[PDB]
């Protein structure tokens, strides 16, 4: 209806209508809300909308309207301000200041319209960034003066100064040129003496808590940059650590201030300052103990209860204690009069560490890691913390997570290891007594036996072998007794899993006790017949874990055995693995592969490998025979599954054996590649008969799984091969004949991206030895893959990634293959590289930029010959402009570093005169002209057309800086970032590019 | 919950999809425990399916005797059927559902149980 | 029933809209269609304390589609800041989103969510993620795709807004479903529709479910 009226600028603005649109957006629903939304967005983005702001701010009764008005004004101020005549800029500045003071002098508005005041204050700060101090030298004197006139104005002035400090020191890095950031920082620094005097007077004179809070909020920001003397050489440390900690209104902000105080840069060789640092800590902790809670308080309970701002307060306390102590605890450690303070502070941290809050726990854990690492190394310090450390052992053990949570488990483990070293007896006692509480039922639960088991596992290798032996026996006895005790398969399986877990984490014990190791393995084999969920997986997981650690014990003849145990495992493998799922079987064969690779006699290794692969090889032989006798039999769902599982078993064993796998690969290689062809035929046939939908069917997916596992097997072997001559002589040619034409001659939807991945490994490992093979790879995959991925950025995401990985390695190892391309195809190669630059997908973009870099390097290497000169004449400017596009378009920020590196290379080539021919074509410039002069001219023209709001002076200064800095990446990057700031506004200072 | 009056005949982990016809694509509706619930008053068997995490209802309809489980071209562990009145999102609506399981065995068992329920519902 | 305005902010492509849609309908949208300005949807959870409604303001992360920007934050009662653990830039920008948000909403519960933890090659490591600590934000690793910690942001905000630390999500009640008769007139209609559905493959046939 009427709502679209506000978009008609040919008429004057109906404020009552704007207020309705705004109301409908903020308070309305469904269709109405959505329409109002679109209307407001178009209003706001109208480039003349700013002209309407004055009108809206005066005549609107809707504070949300005024908010959006200030948004519009902010766009003008940050982007187009310097276009305005001085008179207009002063007009706007005065209007904004006037509106702020007016809203502050009205108590009702000040109380109820905080949103609009804060937005106004931010708008003022955007003006200061443009105007101050050069065009507004009196701003700070006037603000200071206006502060005494009213408590509301004074309070609001603290919000302005806070926002200013944030914009200049905290968020300037990305939003201003280096020169402008330095200018504003020096300006604030120069006037800070006066600003501090005001803040200090307010904090001393007191009274209004809202004023005091706003003042401390600004101080928090000041502490990021001000010199220490403003804190240490005034009374302010005392005020923060006494007065402001006692009242709860000021306590949260004060704690955060004192945390930052604890991070100030401070003289290290000064006893007065050391005493002051001690004193503010003592004062803060005394105020906590007397006004908030004693050292004994149950912070776990308090946090859980979540009353008022208790959670935030306790978080902030943890941050303050850990920050201060990590820097200053040595100040507290040698003076006997500070011992109680030191231990009380750490006791608070023990209590905070018991809170059930993952992220808070991690904060305290980082501190505990710092402390116990110190006590491990620092002489005469561990005895101080004995009782702290004892409590901490219990906290860590009760909070141990599964090793799957890698960072947190790692952190916890390291703390427990250090603590175990500091007192092995205390650790053992705590673990044994926690175990006893599992056995007596008082703390029994799955979670609790699990967490205890993870804790017990985590300290493997910390005790002496003798102590560990007694400990491990005690633990396994106790868990075994626990297992007997428990009734029902659920309970028994939980404990049995925990037994398996603990045993797997103590290889040193297994390695010393062959009798026990054998029993464990045989028990694991028994468990591989238990269908109760989780048991078979843990049995298999434990088996391979033990094998990874104790493999040598399976390959030697243990005394009182008739043979190496690997022989025993292999002999019984059918029976052992009969009830396992395919993936579990694969883990089993992988584990056996680990063992067999320990056998360094070749004949014996090859015989073991032969014996291990017996059942897969016999299944394979029967299938290959029957399958080739009758190509029909491959249509059978069940055969396809058997075949896939045979190939997967080969992959699993090749994964653990690498180079040692070759004789097995040799047994299957030729028939495996025949199967690849036969399966490929069926897939082709099925897609013809049924359509692209065929590729979704279980049968065709089964067939493709066979192809992908074959490629995975070959990739796995080649990636670990030692005999590259055999790879080239025996493997490569059949592989290329089997896979390349099939890839090329399938429709896009039937092409396997795994082919590209396999070829990448081939080029990586033996590319230098197969120059004709690399050419054949490019001819087969290059144009047809590019055509799949050059219509948009989304289709065929795996092909996309693998394609640029392949081109990267070819460009690294066999650049000669790109020299052999016809001009038109070489052009497609350059097109492909620039296409990768334009990707948002980071895998592609990064490979794209690296290929470009490497390609420039490869051309440079050729020296002064026709191909190199033709490359530069044809492509130098394409690379320079394509690189500038992705640098400046704001849609490719993750690639900034590599874009900069590339641009620096390209500019340095011309600055060093390393390009032999003119880059300009005849009759375009005086014929003697240097490439440096022409590059300057071309970039000036290119940037002028792309960014017409820049002055000639801005562009010329930028380019001058760029070319002078093309041997200094960090400075060059600074210049690029300065340019990215300047293109987002009008009237950027050209002298900014002289920054030093 | 309003499930206290009902016996649990069959339970199985499943992912449920509804066919959007506007765009010719399947859209997930939920993942979690699919349950066949026999009302102890009426002896009527319904499918009730709740999402993991939120326990919100993604399926709630009678196992009508006239429904037929059909294979999907893409899967050996899924069924598709028309449902004329599902009340997961309040208002009874018609949907083309697809339900997928962890295995062919689960899918075949489901089919067996669905037919048993259809027979129960015929009384 | 009590309702709370929730604003969702973070870089383009981090998973904001995907996360909300999954919560609304159960669907996982694989395509990236950049939000234009804001999308507003009601989202209800059933709790032991009764139903809680979030008015979800799912804002645009891309500068060019930003619309009203901080104008969307007015009268927000809670927020989620989202980034992508596979994209370092998205975490680098978390302080920028937080800055803009708290200047408008000074005293609200906020969850920081690292999305896409299902992806194996994680680029923002756990050890790097510390920004929430001094800002008193809750943090969760999440995946809109795997549903890892899917409900955690809303459960935590619900506890904060209701002021009850033992608030639980409960099973929404399940009414007896109606019997209907098959319409003889729509018999041919359903044959067609079922034909098309059967011959359209289900997505992600390699997943566990
Ligand atoms: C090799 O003597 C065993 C080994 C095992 C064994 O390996 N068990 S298990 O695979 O982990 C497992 C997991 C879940 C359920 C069931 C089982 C069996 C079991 C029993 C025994 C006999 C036994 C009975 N008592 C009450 C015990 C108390 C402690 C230990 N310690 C141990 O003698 O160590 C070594 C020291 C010198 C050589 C052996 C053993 C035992
Ligand atoms: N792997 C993975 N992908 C995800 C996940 N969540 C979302 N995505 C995908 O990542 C993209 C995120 O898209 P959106 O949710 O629209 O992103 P957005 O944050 O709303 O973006 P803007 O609206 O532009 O701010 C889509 O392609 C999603 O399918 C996740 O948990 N894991
Ligand atoms: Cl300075
Ligand atoms: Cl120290
Ligand atoms: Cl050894
Ligand atoms: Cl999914
Ligand atoms: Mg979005
Ligand atoms: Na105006």
């Amino acid at each position: 209806g009427s709502m679209e009226g506000i978009l008609d600028f040919s008429n004057d603005l109906d404020i009552a209508l704007l207020d309705q649109v705004v109301s409908t957006f903020y308070q309305g629903e469904g269709v109405q809300q959505k329409q109002a939304q679109e209307i407001l967005t178009k209003f706001q983005d109208n480039p003349d909308a700013w002209e309407k702001v004055d009108q809206i701010l005066q005549f609107s009764t809707n504070p949300q309207s005024k908010f959006i008005a200030l948004s519009i004004l902010d766009k003008l101020i940050t982007r187009k301000w310097k276009l305005l005549p001085n008179d207009h800029r002063i007009g706007i500045r005065n209007f904004v200041v006037g509106m702020i003071i007016s809203m502050c002098q009205d108590d009702e508005v000040f109380k109820t319209q905080k949103n609009l005041i804060n937005k106004s204050d931010l708008t003022l700060v955007q003006i200061l960034k443009q105007e101050w101090p050069q065009n507004w030298p009196e701003f700070i004197p006037e603000l200071i003066g206006s502060s005494s006139s009213s408590v509301n104005v004074c309070e609001n002035n603290m919000i302005v100064l806070k926002l200013l400090s944030e914009e200049v020191f905290d968020f300037s890095a990305e939003q201003m040129t280096q020169a402008k950031a330095l200018h504003l920082k020096n300006s604030m620094s120069k006037e800070f003496e006066q600003i501090f005097k005001l803040c200090f007077q307010v904090l001393e004179q007191g009274s209004s808590s809202s004023l005091i809070v706003a003042t401390l909020e600004s101080l928090l920001r000041y502490l990021h940059w001000i010199p220490y003397r403003y804190i240490y050489e005034t009374n302010i440390l005392e005020l923060l650590s006494t007065k402001f900690m006692t009242s709860p209104d000021t306590r949260a902000i004060t704690l955060k201030c004192l945390t930052e105080v604890s991070n100030l840069k401070i003289p290290q060789d000064n006893d007065l300052i050391k005493r002051q640092t001690v004193l503010f800590f003592q004062n803060t902790l005394q105020q906590i103990a007397t006004s908030v809670m004693p050292v004994t308080a149950d912070l776990k309970a308090t946090y859980a209860n979540a009353n008022g701002n208790d959670q935030s307060f306790l978080q902030d306390l943890a941050m303050f204690l850990t920050t201060y102590l990590a820097r200053n605890r040595a100040l507290l450690e040698s003076d006997e009069s500070l011992r109680e303070l030191l231990l009380n502070a750490h006791q608070y941290l023990i209590q905070l560490s018991k809170i059930e809050e993952r992220e808070l726990f991690k904060t305290t854990l980082d501190y505990w890691h710092n402390l116990v690492a110190d006590l491990f190394y620092e002489p005469l310090k561990k005895h101080i913390y004995e009782e702290i450390c004892s409590q901490l052992r219990l906290v860590i053990i009760e909070n141990m997570v599964r090793p799957e949570e890698i960072q947190l488990y790692k952190s916890e483990r390291e703390v427990l290891v250090y603590l175990t070293h500091l007192n092995v007896i205390d650790t053992e006692e705590i673990m044994i007594s926690k175990l006893a509480r599992q056995i007596d039922g008082s703390e029994w639960s799955w979670h609790n036996i699990n967490t205890l088991s993870w804790a017990i596992g985590s300290i493997s290798g910390t005790m002496s072998e003798d102590t560990e032996k007694r400990f491990v026996v005690t633990v396994i006895k106790d868990l075994l007794g626990l297992c007997e005790q428990k009734r029902g398969k659920d309970n028994k399986a939980v404990v049995a899993r925990d037994i398996m877990y603990v045993v797997g984490e103590y290889p040193r014990f297994l390695k010393a006790h062959w009798n026990f190791l054998r029993t464990v393995i045989l028990k694991l084999f028994e468990f591989m017949h238990e269908t109760h969920e989780g048991v078979q997986d843990m049995a298999c997981d434990t088996f391979i874990k033990i094998v990874q650690k104790c493999k040598y014990h399976f390959v030697i003849q243990q005394p009182r055995e008739s043979e190496p145990f690997i022989q025993t495992i292999i002999r019984d493998i059918q029976k052992t693995t009969a009830d396992l799922q395919p993936q579990q079987v694969h883990t089993f064969y992988k584990a056996c592969g680990i063992i067999i690779s320990e056998e360094r006699s070749v004949a014996e290794r090859n015989r073991l490998l032969s014996d291990l692969m017996q059942l897969p090889n016999m299944a394979w032989d029967t299938i290959v025979e029957q399958s080739t006798a009758n190509p029909t039999l491959l249509l059978d769902s069940e055969t396809v599954k058997i075949i896939a599982n045979i190939i997967k078993t080969n992959v699993a064993v090749c994964t653990s054996m690498g180079a040692d796998f070759y004789p097995q690969l040799g047994h299957i290689y030729y028939n495996m590649l025949q199967l690849y062809r036969a399966v490929s035929s069926m897939i082709s046939t099925q897609v013809a008969a049924e359509g692209l939908i065929a590729t979704k069917t279980p049968k065709v997916r089964g067939l493709r799984t066979i192809k992908k596992e074959i490629l995975k097997l070959v990739e796995t072997y080649i990636s670990k091969a030692r005999n590259l001559d055999d790879v080239v002589k025996v493997l490569v040619e059949p592989l290329l004949n089997a896979v390349l034409e099939d890839y090329m001659n399938n429709v896009p939807d039937a092409r396997d991206a795994e082919v590209l991945n396999c070829m990448t490994t081939v080029v990586e490992k033996v590319g230098h030895m197969i120059p004709q093979g690399v050419i054949l790879i490019l001819q087969s995959v290059f144009e047809c893959t590019l055509d799949m991925i050059n219509k948009d950025f989304t289709e065929y995401p795996e092909h996309r990634v693998e394609f640029y990985k392949l081109l990267k390695v070819i460009n690294e190892k066999s650049f000669a293959a790109f020299l052999e391309l016809p001009p038109a195809a070489f052009k497609l190669f350059v097109d492909a590289i620039c296409w990768a630059f334009k990707h948002n997908n980071r895998d592609v973009e990064v490979n794209g930029l690296q290929i470009a870099l490497d390609l420039v390097k490869n051309i440079e290497r050729m020296g002064n010959v026709p191909f190199a000169n033709e490359f530069h004449k044809n492509y130098f400017f394409i690379f320079v402009s394509e690189t500038f596009f992705v640098l400046t378009d704001s849609d490719h920020k993750s690639g900034f570093s590599k874009q900069a590196l590339l641009l620096m290379k390209l500019i340095s080539l011309v600055y060093d005169n390393k390009i032999s021919v003119p880059l300009y074509q005849e009759a375009e410039v005086p014929q003697g002209t240097s490439n440096q002069v022409y590059l300057s001219q071309y970039l000036a023209n290119m940037l002028s057309n792309a960014f017409p709001h820049l002055t000639s002076e801005q562009i010329a200064s930028f380019l001058s800086a760029l070319t002078k800095q093309c041997k200094d990446l960090v400075v060059f990057k600074g210049t690029l970032r300065d340019f990215l700031v300047q293109i987002k506004e009008v009237g950027g200072d050209p002298t900014d590019y002289l920054f030093a | 919950t309003m499930e206290e009056d009902e016996e649990v005949l069959y339970k199985v982990r499943a992912k449920l999809f509804r066919f959007d016809a506007d765009a010719k694509e399947w859209k997930e509706r939920g993942t979690g425990d699919c349950k066949f619930l026999k009302n102890k008053k009426t002896n009527k068997v319904r499918i009730l399916m709740r999402r993991d995490k939120t326990l919100k209802i993604c399926a709630n309809h009678i196992i009508a005797p006239e429904y037929t489980l059909k294979p999907n071209v893409g899967s050996d562990r899924s069924w598709v059927y028309a449902c004329t009145a599902d009340i997961a999102e309040g208002e009874a609506e018609a949907f083309t559902f697809a339900i997928r399981f962890g295995s062919k065995e689960n899918a075949d068992k489901f089919k067996e149980e669905f037919e048993k329920a259809q027979e129960i519902n015929k009384k | 029933e009590v309702q709370f305005k929730l604003v969702l902010v973070g870089d383009g492509g981090t998973g904001k809209t995907t996360f909300v849609k999954r919560h609304l309908t159960g669907e996982f949208e694989k395509k990236y269609v950049a939000t234009l300005g804001v999308e507003v949807h009601p989202l209800v959870f059933h709790t032991n304390r009764g139903p809680i409604k979030f008015n979800v303001w799912d804002t645009a992360g891309l500068e060019k589609f930003g619309g009203l920007r901080d104008g969307y934050y007015i009268q927000a009662q809670c927020a989620i800041i989202m980034f992508d653990v596979t994209s370092r830039v998205t975490y680098k920008n978390v302080p920028n989103w937080h800055r803009d948000l708290v200047r408008v909403c000074e005293n609200i519960p906020i969850v920081l969510c690292g999305n896409k933890v299902d992806i194996k090659d994680r680029k923002v490591k756990a050890k790097s993620i510390v920004f929430h600590r001094k800002k008193n934000l809750q943090y969760y690793d999440i995946s809109a795709k795997s549903n890892y910690n899917f409900e955690k942001p809303f459960l935590w905000l619900a506890r904060k807004l209701i002021g009850d630390p033992n608030l639980e999500f409960v099973a929404m009640p399940a009414a007896a479903p109606p019997e209907v008769v098959m319409d003889p007139a729509l018999a041919a209609q359903y044959e067609h529709d079922l034909e098309v559905a059967q011959t359209t493959a289900l997505p992600d046939e390699d997943d566990d479910l």
